[PDB]
């Protein structure tokens, strides 16, 4: 089975930096799709970044000049660096893998 | 046809036999299905109105959709003798008289007039304005002859997802082909209607996604 | 009900050149005019003054207004360019007469030209809201500058534009 | 045929064999389905009375058509003569003679001959002209040749309407070979032969109805 | 063959691979049936004698209709020369020779030969006459190998009226006779072999009845 | 396309319908597979715009490919207006307005236009631009259709050697890759997922062998 | 599946009145759908059409004055009838069609 776990996510003051990662079993290059998303008690689960095999990284205008995601295959693991965070960034952050079916990670949560 | 020769003068030529056995064809294999439509048209290239009536007459089948191309035709004509009135008058020597409905469907036009207008300066295309009707009227057959309903195209449990969608956009592309209003209804009813899991992976790439990112996602 | 007028005054390589006036149409075309005058008054906070004429056709046109690429290429509106062909009842009489520029239907900007000729065949393609009042005689200086293909042998700058009284 | 080269001038050319195998072969697999007219007339473009004899004479079976169809010709040729008579006299050097009936038919007329007329000033088309005669004979046998009366298509109970209605204007095309009213029987018949389902629909529809809009309905 | 050029000159080309193929082809599949004589006309239209006899010499089969074809072109050539002998005497230069009835058929003339008299002013038609020649000899091979005599050209008791008279009609041509001969025949042979159900409705039609009429009439027998 | 003509002048003509057929056949036949895209280049030679746009509309399957195609096409030619904008004004009598990334793609061009920009002098090959465009939409659609990966492309026991490698350069092709990717490749994969007889003879030949020497050497185990 | 007929009554002359006819399931599911009436010793007339896809086409004495509209949510046949007369007295059966002709069960009309 594929199994996806998160960490990194906590409090931080406004511009600092942070990794989250979201470590998968076997070999990231087999997942057909990864990506992340985020949901704050109240808000509605936003969609945050997205790498898709063989095509470049996509990621939300809402973050795009102050987040950058990235895929080390050494690591099995998927990075999203989140520079700058603000307040209205506070959410927890959820990381999915595509293969056969849709799996997802439990969330790391984040607060500004 | 209207060809230019060495000379860059604009002539009449004969249509061939390979174009008419080609369109003969072409609708005895694909009916009306969608793509049909352009290969009539780039067929058709230079046709007078008479080589425009002998291709469709020279269908043998299909007299149904032949009678609804002739009752659009006969709608578009009318229109055109509202909207552009012939002017009745005695024909001045080397003057050439102005087209009607009728004369640009070819049913009360010599080949001769028909040539006249076509090869004028400043042109009348009577051969381009018959072909806009009779194109207008195949597209209306197409999406009477689709045999689906967008709606009832849903991707198989087992279905690969690159065969459902190409089932849905052949479907797609037989309601009155393809456009940018296709496009609303295609990033809704595409998803919604794909197989349990590989919905889950559709939605969770996010908005924006190209085919491409979805098809590999999907894979 | 309402005609304004706008000035402009040109420069040649810094020299002063004249201040020329047109009256705008605002009665036919106000949401045109007014895209104008506001260009011309700097009020949004951007506007004509520093720009230059980019092309130059003797017996042509007069042609400027693009301060965001200052070449030809994109002409902005006060609605973010994106404004509407207003109406096209106005036609293309004369010597005077002040259009937008358009790239194609409906892709007006900033970007406008001075007729110096009579020009028919704009008819029904570009949008009529103004006609030079006075100094159509600096108007047909400038053309001394250009050449057939529009570029300018000389830098013909708009040192100032307001709303004249 | 006698065609335009690529100067102005007018130039006779040899029948191609892509024409000739092609009227052999439509005849051979359509018979005389009501298009195989157009298809005649297309692939005789621009034929001298000699060519329009080949084609005709090339065909192996059906000759009990041709046997009739030289009947409809000798019949036009006489209606020819008679309202056209030949005026007798001696010919003038370089004049060309005028053209009896069996001179169109192609019986009586050299090859030169022919396109000596077609090519003059004013053209005297006898290609055009015999074309016609053999358009009226075909015609006819079109129709005795329709395999059933417009009053016994009858739409099956698990017909598609659709079906019905093809086979309902191929049979009312090759009666009278179209070119007729069209409109009164379609009013009338088309309703009354309709399967007792469908029937009940149609005469539900009421007054004015597009062909398009009774398919849809009866879908 | 001998054709128009883009200018009004007459100039030489070579015959065609689609019109070898087409005649080879027809041969194969109908042999010498009726039909063949007006195909090998339009094929052969324009031919020089070298492109006739080639389009011969093409073919495989039946070579005793060939053979018997050989026959004929050679009384017809000995005819040409009885009634246009070939006027003897020094050549001048720059004129042609005249042509014999073997020069026509193209065995001892040169293709240049065969272009030159072709294109003459006032032209002699040498491809032309062979033409004629080699129709009249498979005139009569259609004939001997017609397979039935309208004599025994009878209505058979399922076919239907249309089939009959096709297949008499066919006949008729191989026959060729006359139109006098196809008219006096028709009159006679077409009721009497017709089937007997077929008949009843001819002979009650009664007379001058139309071939139209009658083959209309017997459309329900089946 | 526009061709040469007889004189000078370059002239449109009608797309022919013996290419339109090649191209729906050949699609029919051989789908995505590699050795579609010189073909589609070929049969695309002078080709306007329009005639281009013919070509891709007349495929009736592979929608999903020519939905992706499209959105491809859409893409560069996004990327043609920001390199070269459209500069903007009033178009001076008998000179040529400036193509949009659309002109070129035929969807808001005329034919008029199209033949416009093509013959001038100097001529702005629209046509060329977007035969580019298209080609690179095709490759990505062969690599997606692409069905086994070289890793999964081994010899087959009973399989001739020559065969084996037929597939594996195959399966590269439409994997495209690079040169150096295709000589990393084989200097590794080829000879560890061939058979066990044909994998014992190649290793026996040593380094530094060809593979002309390997395909001679293995031509044995049939 | 059932069919209903609804919205007759009682309206004087100069009105305006709108008859509604309820379908079982949906109505947009019908390939077609219209009005006829038929009136005491008059023939039955034929009152409007709507074929799917297509303008809707009503009968030539009211063609003029009436519209009608569908709203496959409420299941009805919405004949709008404009510029009332007293001839529009009948009983009125509506009938939609689905490839198996379905009919109402009628409603009296009297206008004066």
């Amino acid at each position: 089975d594929v199994q996806l776990q998160e960490s990194g996510g906590g409090l931080v003051q406004a511009g600092g930096s942070l990794r989250l990662s979201c470590a998968a079993s076997g070999s990231i290059s087999r997942f057909n799709a990864m990506g992340w998303w985020r949901q704050a008690p109240g808000k509605e689960r936003e969609f945050v970044a997205r790498i898709v095999k063989g095509f470049d990284p996509v990621l939300a205008d809402s973050v795009k000049g102050r987040f950058t995601i990235s895929i080390d295959s050494a690591e099995n693991t998927l990075a999203l660096q989140m520079n700058r965070l603000k307040p209205e960034d506070t959410a927890v952050y959820y990381c999915f893998a595509a293969l056969d079916t849709a799996y997802w990670g439990q969330g790391t949560q984040v607060t500004v | 046809p209207i060809v230019q020769n060495l000379q860059g003068q604009m002539v009449h030529q004969c249509i061939s036999p390979r174009t008419l056995n080609a369109w003969v064809k072409v609708v005895e294999e694909k009916a009306f299905s969608p793509e049909v439509i352009p290969m009539f048209s780039a067929l058709s290239c230079g046709a007078t109105p008479q080589d425009l009536n002998t291709m469709l007459n020279t269908v043998g089948g299909h007299q149904a959709a032949m009678q609804m191309l002739k009752e659009t035709i006969n709608e578009e004509a009318a229109e055109w003798d509202r909207l552009h009135p012939v002017h009745a008058g005695p024909i001045a020597p080397g003057q050439m008289r102005e087209p009607r409905g009728s004369d640009i469907a070819g049913t009360t036009s010599t080949l001769q007039e028909q040539i006249g207008w076509m090869t004028h300066n400043p042109p009348i295309p009577v051969g381009e304005i018959y072909k806009r009707w009779i194109i207008l009227g195949l597209n209306k057959i197409v999406r009477m002859y689709s045999p689906t309903s967008i709606l009832d195209i849903r991707q198989g449990p087992k279905e690969p997802f690159r065969d459902y969608v190409d089932r849905f956009y052949k479907t797609l592309r037989a309601e009155q082909a393809s456009q940018e209003v296709k496009n609303a209804a295609t990033e809704t009813l595409l998803v919604q209607n794909a197989n349990p899991d590989c919905k889950t992976i559709l939605k969770a790439l996010g908005p924006g996604a190209t085919l491409e990112e979805m098809m590999t996602a999907c894979q | 009900m309402v005609n304004p007028t706008v000035f402009f005054d040109i420069a040649v390589d810094g020299e002063p050149l004249g201040r020329v006036s047109f009256e705008l149409f605002a009665d036919k075309v106000p949401k045109t005019a007014e895209n104008f005058r506001a260009l011309s008054t700097g009020e949004k906070g951007f506007g004509y003054k520093g720009s230059c004429f980019h092309r130059i056709i003797p017996g042509f046109m007069c042609q400027g207004g693009d301060f965001t690429r200052h070449n030809g290429t994109g002409g902005k509106s006060i609605y973010g360019e994106k404004f509407e062909d207003e109406n096209f009842i106005l036609k293309h009489t004369g010597p005077g007469i002040l259009s937008m520029a358009n790239a194609g239907p409906n892709t007006n900007g900033s970007q406008f030209f001075i007729c110096t000729a009579k020009t028919e065949w704009l008819d029904g393609k570009h949008v009529v809201f103004g006609k030079v009042k006075e100094g159509m005689n600096i108007v047909e200086a400038m053309e001394r500058f250009g050449s057939r293909n529009g570029k300018t042998s000389k830098k013909i700058t708009i040192a100032d534009c307001g709303q004249l009284e």
